[PDB]
């Protein structure tokens, strides 16, 4: 039997499921460390490495990515868990190697090929403390293209008045997404300032992982795939909505939760995002 | 102890030993600084982000 992980339930994606969306025909590119495309709970539809040694984008000697396409895109079927956009054509853009870091020259390569291939959402659960112009180019190129981009916030916890969020995360083009449990607490270590946009589930977040597998992970990794997902169904219910709209549909029907600062503007409510009028609950 | 501020501008190998010695079971991992990396949270993991010299460029922390 399939389990649906809480995380999937708490951003209320069932409500979607059972008005007939799940993201069907919407392309989204997990940039990461690649996707095992042999799990039977993934569907894969394409991709390409930018790791000049690992050059198998369907091939995740790490585990992360496979986990984050998981909270995405896992299939709807009798096995596993239920991704937030089961039906989303799911490709591996992999910039991250197996110790699970990257060039900016590969994270840049990846968003350049996801713009190219006429990708709709772009999802990166990674990020670093330093911007570079050319990073914050290819995140607004891509933006300005049409692209729904969701990125980490980062789990640099708090450090007194300041922003600890990171890149690509801290760019105003990127959905920066900070983690809360179930209790709709933010995670210790979900990074802060305002920056931060939206939140979403990010502790023991239950997804697939290679080699047939699945275990429960922790991270604002885990929380931006729900957010990638929920746009990817957004889509899939309003094909014509733009990116703004899209971006606007998830900030605008939030849970407010604490203080902007340590929650942004609180959990997302992907039911209330695909709604033609929208408010906070 | 969660973060070693006292590394910074260190080699990797004192750092390695330092954390190791309050961390014991702690794992390990050197990266470039200047890279993008996974946002996963591991609590039993400290990166440890050097320089082309090979010494500490950022704080380490668990995670
Ligand atoms: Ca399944
Ligand atoms: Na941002």
């Amino acid at each position: 039997a399939q389990s649906v992980p809480y995380g999937v339930s708490q951003i209320k994606a069932p409500a979607l499921h059972s008005q007939g969306y799940t993201g069907s025909n919407v392309k989204v590119a997990v940039i990461d460390s690649g996707i095992d495309s042999s799990h039977p709970d993934l569907k894969v539809a394409g991709g390409a490495s930018m790791v000049p040694s690992e050059t198998n984008p369907f091939q995740d000697n790490n585990s992360h990515g496979t986990h984050v396409a998981g909270t995405v895109a896992a299939l709807n079927n009798s096995i596993g868990v239920l991704g937030v956009a089961p039906s989303a054509s799911l490709y591996a853009v992999k910039v991250l190697g197996a110790d699970g870091s990257g060039q900016y020259s590969w994270i840049i390569n990846g968003i350049e090929w996801a713009i190219a291939n006429n990708m709709d959402v772009i999802n990166m659960s990674l990020g670093g403390p330093s911007g570079s112009a050319a990073l914050k180019a290819a995140v607004d190129k891509a933006v300005a293209s049409g692209v729904v981009v969701v990125a980490a916030a980062g789990n640099e916890g708090t450090s007194g008045s300041s922003s600890t969020v990171g890149y690509p995360g801290k760019y105003p083009s990127v959905i920066a997404v900070g983690a809360v449990d179930s209790s709709n607490q933010r995670a210790s270590f979900s990074s802060v300032g305002p920056e931060l946009d939206v939140m979403a589930p990010g502790v023991s977040i239950q997804s697939t992982l290679p080699g047939n597998k699945y275990g429960a992970y922790n991270g604002t990794s885990m929380a931006s795939p729900h957010v990638a997902g929920a746009a990817a169904l957004i889509l899939s219910k309003h094909p014509n909505w733009t990116n703004t709209q899209v971006r606007s549909s998830l900030e605008n029907t939030t849970t407010k939760l604490g203080d902007s600062f340590y929650y942004g503007k609180g959990l997302i409510n992907v039911q209330a995002a695909a709604q033609h009028h929208h408010h906070h609950h | 102890k969660t973060e070693w501020p006292e590394l910074v501008g260190k080699s990797v190998e004192e750092a390695k030993k330092v954390i190791l010695q309050d961390k014991p079971a702690a794992q390990i991992i050197v990266l470039p600084v200047g890279t993008i990396v996974t946002a996963e949270y591991r609590i039993d993991r400290v990166r440890l982000f050097v320089d082309r010299l090979d010494n500490i460029a950022q704080v380490p922390r668990v995670g």
